[PDB]
């Protein structure tokens, strides 16, 4: 049972993500490998070849990727003339992340649930003292990227994405609308729920309390 | 399965598509749910006042896909009416939940299964809070969301999806999860009595 | 004493002495090694005791992957109810499941466990049956329901508690150190380390010198430190908190309303005057926080760099910009404005 | 091959009736419905049965059709074929004269904690005792009956099947 | 009850000769290192080693420790083991009073080399085909931040200092210049080559040639 | 059915024990390992002296040549041979059952379920290769068809035709049929 | 002999492994004398830490690892929720008696168990897990009580 | 001087079952059987077939009472006759009940019919066991 | 849409360089090369590595295309995309502000009688020769600096790259340069 | 393959089998039906193949009416260098960088005594005939060629040409 397409049906009647991409929307889905950043690149640059100055709507739906396909992915971002317009569906973890963050600042959004990431770059060491130093320079290699990317577009400082990814750090839309990852959340209509965290975020400043926990979510049980 | 059984159902599923009728069946994977997001979209787009039937008959699902659908449904334009044939069960009985109000229906003879989310924690005690705070938030916030769509309160909510909590589509219209039933009149047996 | 040699090994040395040891998964060879054991121990006298010692997970891995059976455990309980001599069953490590009615269940008052060990409680689980049908899953449950009612009579004799309180308590796992134990009625006692052990340790650790200075007391300062420090912030928490609900009760006796003589009349004739009950409908008061206290000076801090405001009133009619739709929101004779 | 004979509007329900399959069955029923209210759909029956939930999903489905659905037998109709196929329009159930057609109660499983055995129980006998009313009601036979001829594995030819209320017509009478 | 007391050869040659082999060898005070330096080596080498430091009566009597072990790493260059199963089976030889003779039959690899080196001068004994080779420490693949892969680096380097400290104790060398030369690449060692940088000392007593006894007949 | 029973003055196994007193018990389907064991029993005991020996069978059935081979062994010994069924005799194992002691000394158990089938064979190759074992196949089956006769009493051209499929008996229908002599009973 | 000796190298052991043989040797009356050879990973640090005070010895060239709890887990929410917890309360005994065998405050136990923490015989007798370098007269000295 | 068999068996083939009963019929000196936590149909068969008298069950053991099982394969008549030998077999299982319940045949067969549970009192009620510890 | 790219004369090579991923991307660039003679083509590398004989055999494509053949690196180039990313005409290979550049020496064996594993041995002994030559000579680096260079295990940054001679340009005027 | 297929570009691509030589085969012959005269050129990068597959393209190479031009891209090894190497004499291309092998066959073999020796002296025959075939392609001897092809002979494509496999470069 793999899958079942529409098709639009104009006068063609093809592939509806065919159909998507031509009307300049992307799809991410699961990890970034390399030929899902193969392919992310051709189809921004196809997008910039038809029309270079309308926008690009990238939706991420996408649980990571390898670290050098995500940069890839984001200096193409970055490199292109129209604004890239960057929205955050389902997941986002930690290599997407940043794919949500390289979005023409302004036009970064997140859908009201979804649930953002932050990790340090995890990496592996194997065999003998060099092949280990290698793996060490590496992985602080990708740490100083990604740290100075995050730096880039959040505008944080390099100790306060010290903090931010000493471990794997969910966020909601509103710590990363409060960080700077994402620019708007996009709600329901007229949805305004407040998650569990930034209910906890009211206690630990002494907004509610147990006695008068509000018209929030029950976190006594934590 | 059978090639030619998929070729015939994508064939229906393009005619479907044309009459604004999306599916959500089978395991709701990334990818159901990626494709599920553009295809609403792509009805956003082509009409943004005619009603979309989303035909949901699932067996369970991702909760972070089920949620990616679930906010494009009541992100986008036009009311998202879900309908349950055969089983929404613990990811579509959500989504069916989601259905716009008032345009949630249920054939007779469908089954409902809302639950609490499984998952997994793995790692050290550190790596395993995390987990469990992401496990423990996707409960928290399905079941305040099955609070706002039923009516019901969150200690209600949260005591009947401990386990899981099946229920015919006439339990569901008395819980407040679907909001009507689809059937036709039948012919009332006469008995000799 | 030549006659008996040493005993060949290690299990027929403890054996030899009247200790049973239970340390691994209830499987069906430990279970028939159990049983033929108890019964030769009853065999050389059923007056002299016998130690079980349980470190054990029960019928199932901790991983929660089944491998016996719920009966494994009927069995070996059923048969230390047969054996009529003294059982006392001491915990080490892990008592879980049946493991942890063995540990309930031997005599009372001599029930123990080490100071860390770890007594877990939870609902048997069944391999999956493999699409049967309709019948034979009605009856597979009620084979499971019956085994389920066998735990929860045994474990009842065992602790002293109701039958439904410990099944509401055991459908979730229940982990319990042997104080909580000791509490719920696992156990009777927790084997204290050796007090002539403790002591020597601390003499040793005190006369070398190395408790003083090894780097100890610069960390314990730190610790100490921190403790206050959050101790202190949560209080200030507390304070901010207090401050909102009084903040509430400051723009709340601003009112007009006929809805408290309603909740006058709810209640009963014995509360026609305010009569609490006893119950976590509790009202902590605030407002009777004249603490008065001339000992707890304020520490040297300026807060005199807070700006002056504008010292704004309330009894205007401006309002803020906002929607309502209900007309009986009447000006109050304080709130002009309401 | 079959999708010509979907033009005629004739739906095969053959092999396992699983998810997938059900799906498709369902989605091909709805559109036949949307294309012409008032044409007959035809489904054609040949599978050994399959998942409860996906069984009364196209039984749903095809209860809910304004047109007659004429349903036909070739071979085996067992344990979701056979109630799908008396779940036709009365009258209107056919079967080829070789055709095999098992009752059988529902088959369901159970893994897990007490609990999780309690509540699929649980379900499973809601399912038996909807089955068992849905299959006399169109059997018109005492449900007392069918509990004791679905409590195993009962095949009947056209002809036991006929008598006992599950078709209406054999195709090469007798 | 008695506190049996295990005799020792010198009034234990009235007892017989022991049933199997390995009781022999441990008898003739030969520790026969056979198998890659896994924690059940280990577990047996300590075991032997405090029977044989046990009561010796003059513990003069040197122990053999004959290699047949690619110590610590596989065939295919990657560890199957740890290096703190070498420091433990160094450790528990180093606990004991004799001189300790060591030998290799076939192969000693990769932390049999430095355990080869590190037995008495002057007994360093070898087949005259042994292949001696001497490759830098190796760890196993584990997973994590740049923390843990630095981490896993300062303990290889700890590993690493440690043999070059043996062997430069055995090799009489500078310690950086054994590290260098032994432990910076997989490098091989023929019996002469090994001689020639102090692995090893002689063959093994009285080893004679075939055709050499028969041109002597 | 493990522990060692004692014996004139120590602990010895029990089928150990069994054997000391010329009794083997065939417990297992007859595949070339089991067989080879009871062959070599039977060899060794029919060495120490000429008794007898009793076989009790439990045997759910087996490969042919084996059981050739351990019936060959039997005959080929001085000491006569009686063969008890604990239990069941299927297939080969029921053709054992017709191996020992043929004046009445072939017992079973009152529950005892007795089979005999022709005997089974699988091979393939060149064409002339199948036809050789089909040749070898066949000669089996008379073989044991021949000795299945003369052991029960029933005519040759009668067990071919009922062996054919399987046939099961009780062992009031095997007194009946000339398979076994006596069902032992309390006794 | 009035010592039980217990001889560490092993790398790792489910951490109640180690409690209870720490709870064990805490227990019985008699002494005891534990050297680590090599490595004494988890458990074995719990075992190590277990010892008589003043009678922990350990080599010069061995290594001790100390790594909170590490477990496994699935199941419903509120399965991986309790689960979770108990994890938690595993990962507080071990900071306690790490706390208690070494008299380093929980604080500093606990921020040293946030990772995988390798210590060499110096630190580890600084850190406190041991209290003496094992020469050879040491265990002279034991094999000698263990045949007097 | 009387074997004196201890049961806890969740499961077994029945035909080992009635192996074992005849094995302990076969010995003159009485048998007592005493079930602990569970006796299943294999183990069900040598609880009945100790010693009428010196039966006995524990109050927490259950009995499970049931018919053969069997896979089958070949040819329509091997099938067949397959199929006979299995109803045998739970002619004869019925039978072996029959002697230790007192009870009718025809109706021991209905209840072998599915799988039966019996609790201790069930199990001394019905008449497998004599007595409860 | 790589059918539009295509038409702009831009050839993907992405993912594992293999045998048949290098006789697809031979054919793109001799149809670009047959067709159009006088127009640049523009290659992107983002490989992870590859065969050295599919390396060599789009090196070889690369080096008869009349048309000029810019290389565009984004992300990763391991081992043999960057080698060929360093075979585009000079002067015109670019690469990212931040994509990671590796060069390294192929890895290999052999089995059975040693007579193949001698001849094994001589055919990787040849392929670090023939790379290390033709790399020595676009680096415009010292042919020993090229061959120790290769043998280490390291990225580098593309700063550390265009100082090094293999690449020409950044795309970002190294104003994302990240370390 | 397809765009390739039109350019009359048969593809001799990895280690050969007999589907790969039924492909081939079919190309070939229809390329043949298609024009008898305007010539065929493949590309070889294969690493060895079956024999007997080898010698079906041979053979289809051989009489069909168009000449088969071998260019060798990446690889050619002791089946596909043969291949290469009977290409239309003035028509066997490599590239610049290609490596060039030749080989002795290979092949299992089971059963009697008989049997085997007959798989054997069928080996025999496959060597026999290969030698020949090779010594009529470059010019060089039965001796010469069958010491090349009897250990491992890698070579680089200046020598192929000097040894007669390969007629020119791509260096164009």
């Amino acid at each position: 049972p793999d899958i079942q397409i529409g098709h639009g049906e104009d006068a063609i009647e093809m592939d509806l993500y065919r159909y998507l991409l031509s009307n300049r929307i992307i799809f991410i889905g699961g990890y970034i490998n390399d030929k899902m950043a193969t392919q992310i690149v051709g189809s921004l640059m196809a997008l910039e070849a038809v029309d270079e100055n309308e926008d690009i709507r990238i939706y991420i739906n996408s649980p990571g990727g390898q670290p050098y396909s995500v940069l890839g992915v984001v200096d193409a971002m970055q490199s292109i003339k129209p604004d890239v317009q960057t929205v955050a569906l389902g997941a986002c973890y930690s290599y997407a992340s940043l794919v949500v963050a390289a979005g023409t600042k302004g036009k970064r959004y997140a859908m009201k649930n979804t649930r953002l990431m932050m990790t340090q770059p995890m990496g592996g060491s194997q065999g003998d003292i060099y092949q280990i130093k290698a793996t060490v320079e590496e992985l602080n290699a990708l740490y100083q990227i990604f740290s100075r990317y995050y730096m880039k577009f959040t505008g944080m400082n390099q100790d306060q994405i010290e903090q931010a990814t000493c471990r794997d750090h969910f966020m909601t839309p509103e710590q990363a609308k409060l960080e700077g990852l994402i620019d708007e959340i996009i709600r329901g209509k007229g949805d305004y729920t407040v998650p569990p965290a930034i209910v906890r975020q009211f206690r630990e400043v002494g907004l509610v309390d147990d006695l008068t926990p509000g018209p929030f979510l029950k976190v006594d049980c934590n | 399965p059978n090639p030619l059984v998929i070729e015939r159902f994508q064939g229906v599923v393009s005619q479907l598509f044309q009459q604004r009728i999306v599916r959500l069946g089978g395991a709701v994977d990334d990818d159901m749910a990626n494709l599920l997001v553009a295809q609403l979209l792509y009805l956003d787009s082509v009409d943004n006042k005619r009603d979309i039937t989303m035909y949901v008959n699932s067996p369970g699902g991702s909760v972070t896909a089920g949620m990616a659908v679930f906010d494009t449904m009541r992100h986008i334009r036009p009311d998202v009416s879900t309908c349950c044939i055969g089983l929404a069960a613990s990811m579509g009985a959500f989504i069916l939940a989601s259905g716009q109000a008032g345009k949630r229906y249920s054939l007779p003879n469908s089954r409902i299964m809302i639950h609490q989310p499984l998952g997994g924690a793995q790692g050290q005690a550190t790596d395993i809070e995390i987990q469990a705070n992401e496990i423990l938030h996707h409960k928290l916030t399905l079941n305040g969301y099955l609070a706002q769509f039923t009516g019901q309160s969150m200690e209600t909510i949260t005591k009947d999806t401990d386990r899981d909590f099946f229920m015919s589509p006439q339990e569901a219209i008395e819980y407040g999860l679907v909001d009507a039933i689809i059937s036709k009149p039948q012919m009332l047996q006469s008995r000799e009595v | 004493d030549r006659r008996k040699p040493p005993p060949p090994d290690l299990p027929s040395l403890l054996f030899d002495q009247r200790i049973v040891y239970l340390g691994m998964p209830l499987v069906p060879a430990v279970t028939e090694l159990m049983v033929a054991e108890l019964l030769y121990l009853e065999k050389q006298g059923a007056t002299l005791p016998i130690e079980m010692l349980i470190n054990s997970s029960g019928t199932t891995r901790q991983d929660g992957e089944i491998l016996s059976f719920d009966s494994e455990g009927v069995a070996l309980t059923s048969t230390m109810g047969f054996i009529k001599n003294p059982i006392s069953t001491v915990n080490m490590g892990l008592a879980v499941g049946w493991s942890c009615v063995v540990l309930s269940f031997g005599r009372k008052g001599w029930r123990k466990s080490l100071p860390h060990s770890l007594a877990m409680i939870q609902q048997p689980r069944v391999p999956p049956t493999g699409q049967r049908q309709a019948i034979e899953v009605h009856i597979k449950w009620r084979e499971v329901l019956d085994y389920k009612r066998e735990l929860l009579r045994m474990f009842s004799l065992g602790t002293g508690l109701p039958v439904d309180k410990l099944d509401a308590d055991m459908q979730r796992p229940l982990y319990m150190r042997p104080q909580d134990a000791l509490e719920y009625g696992i156990i009777d006692e927790i084997i204290e380390p050796n007090e002539d052990k403790a002591e020597k340790a601390a003499q040793y650790w005190i006369r070398s010198g190395r408790a003083e200075s090894e780097g100890r007391l610069e960390q314990w300062q730190e610790y100490l430190s921190l403790q206050e420090e959050y101790a202190l912030k949560d209080s200030f928490r507390k304070v901010m908190t207090q401050d909102l609900r009084a903040a509430y009760r400051d723009t709340s006796s601003k009112l007009l309303k006929n809805s408290s003589r309603n909740m006058e009349q709810v209640q009963e004739f014995k509360e026609r005057l305010p009569d609490d009950m006893l119950t976590e409908n509790d009202e902590v008061r605030l407002p009777f926080s004249r603490d008065g206290v001339k000992l707890a000076i304020l520490n040297a801090e300026c807060y005199a760099e807070r700006n002056i405001a504008r010292q704004v009133a309330a009894n205007k009619v401006s309002v803020p910009d906002k929607w309502r739709a209900a007309y009986a929101a009447r000006p109050a004779p304080a709130a002009p404005a309401a | 091959p079959f999708g010509l004979l979907l033009r005629q509007r004739i739906v095969f329900l053959g092999g396992e009736v699983e998810d997938f399959g059900a799906d498709a069955i369902i989605s091909q029923l709805l559109l036949l419905d949307s294309q012409d209210p008032t044409k007959d759909i035809k489904i054609f029956i040949n599978s050994p049965g399959g998942s409860v939930t996906a069984g009364m999903g196209i039984y749903d489905a095809m209860m809910l059709c304004r047109a007659d659905v004429n349903t036909y037998c070739f071979g085996l109709a067992a344990s979701m074929g056979a109630f799908l196929l008396g779940a036709g329009k009365r009258g209107k159930r056919n079967s080829m004269p070789n055709s095999r057609i098992m009752i059988h109660q529902p088959l369901g499983g159970a893994s897990g904690q007490a609990v999780d055995i309690e509540i699929q129980a649980k379900e499973i006998m809601y399912h038996k005792a909807n089955l068992n009313r849905i299959m006399a009601d169109y059997c018109q036979q005492p449900l007392s009956k069918i509990e004791e001829d679905t409590d195993r594995d009962r095949y009947m030819s056209p002809l036991e099947a006929k008598e006992y209320g599950l078709i209406d017509h054999i195709i090469g009478g007798e | 009850y008695p506190e049996g007391r295990p005799l020792f050869l010198p009034e234990a040659e009235r007892f017989g000769n022991p049933p199997d082999l390995p009781s022999l060898l441990l008898q003739q005070r030969v520790i026969y290192i056979s198998m890659p330096f896994l924690p059940s080596v280990t577990e047996l080498v300590v075991a032997q080693c405090y029977y044989l430091d046990f009561d010796d009566r003059n513990r003069q009597r040197p122990i053999y420790v004959y290699l047949n072990s690619t110590g610590c790493i596989n065939d295919k260059g990657q560890a199957i083991s740890a290096d703190n199963e070498f420091y433990a089976i160094w450790a528990a030889l180093g606990f004991t009073r004799a001189p300790l003779y060591t030998g290799v039959t076939w192969k000693a690899q990769n932390q049999a080399a430095v355990l080869l080196s590190a037995g008495q001068k002057g007994h360093r004994y070898s087949f005259p085909h042994a292949k001696i080779s001497t490759a830098p420490p190796v760890m196993n693949r584990v997973f994590g931040q740049a923390v843990d892969a630095q981490l896993q680096a300062n303990e290889l380097d700890y590993a690493t200092k440690y043999y070059a400290a043996i062997l430069a104790r055995s090799t009489g060398k500078d310690l950086e210049t054994c590290q260098k030369q032994y432990l910076s690449r997989k490098r091989y060692f023929s019996v002469k080559e090994a001689y020639e940088e102090g692995l090893v000392d002689k063959l093994v007593p009285g080893f004679m040639l075939n055709r050499f006894r028969k041109m002597q007949k | 059915c493990r522990p060692p029973g004692q014996r004139q003055s120590e602990w010895v196994d029990l089928w150990e024990a069994y054997t000391y007193q010329k009794v083997v018990f065939i417990k297992e389907a007859i595949t070339e390992d089991v067989a080879n064991n009871m062959i070599a029993l039977t060899l060794y005991l029919d060495s120490l002296d000429q008794k007898r020996i009793y076989y009790w069978l439990n045997v759910p059935g087996g490969d042919v040549v084996p059981t050739l081979a351990l019936y060959d062994t039997m005959q080929y010994v001085r000491s006569k041979t009686a063969t008890v069924c604990y239990g069941l005799c299927l297939g080969m194992g029921g053709f054992l059952l017709t191996a020992g002691g043929e004046k009445g000394y072939r017992f079973a158990m009152p529950h005892s379920i007795l089979m005999m089938h022709h005997p089974s064979g699988a091979s393939r190759g060149q064409a002339s290769e199948m036809h050789i074992e089909s040749r070898e196949l066949v000669r089996m089956r008379d073989y044991l068809s021949l000795l299945t006769s003369n052991a029960t009493g029933q005519p040759y051209d009668r067990v071919i035709r009922e062996l054919s499929r399987n046939k099961w008996m009780d062992p009031k229908q095997a007194i009946e049929y000339g398979m076994i002599d006596k069902v032992l009973t309390t006794p | 002999s009035k010592k039980v000796f217990m001889i560490i190298n092993s790398f790792g052991g489910s951490v109640g492994n180690g409690i209870t043989v720490h709870d064990a040797l805490q227990f019985i009356k008699a002494g005891s004398l534990t050297l680590a050879l090599g490595v004494a990973a988890s458990a074995a640090s719990l075992a190590l830490a277990g010892g008589t005070i003043g009678e922990r010895y350990v080599t010069e060239g061995c290594h001790t690892m100390i790594h909170q709890p590490e477990g496994g887990l699935n199941g419903q929410a509120s399965d991986i929720w309790i689960d979770s917890q108990e994890i938690m309360k595993i990962r507080l005994d071990v900071a306690e008696i790490y706390s208690l065998s070494t008299y380093r405050p929980r604080h500093k136990i606990l921020r040293d168990l946030d990772r995988d923490f390798y210590l060499t015989a110096m630190e580890t007798i600084y850190y406190g897990l041991a209290d003496e370098i094992a020469t050879n007269e040491v265990m002279h000295s034991i094999v000698e009580m263990t045949n007097q």
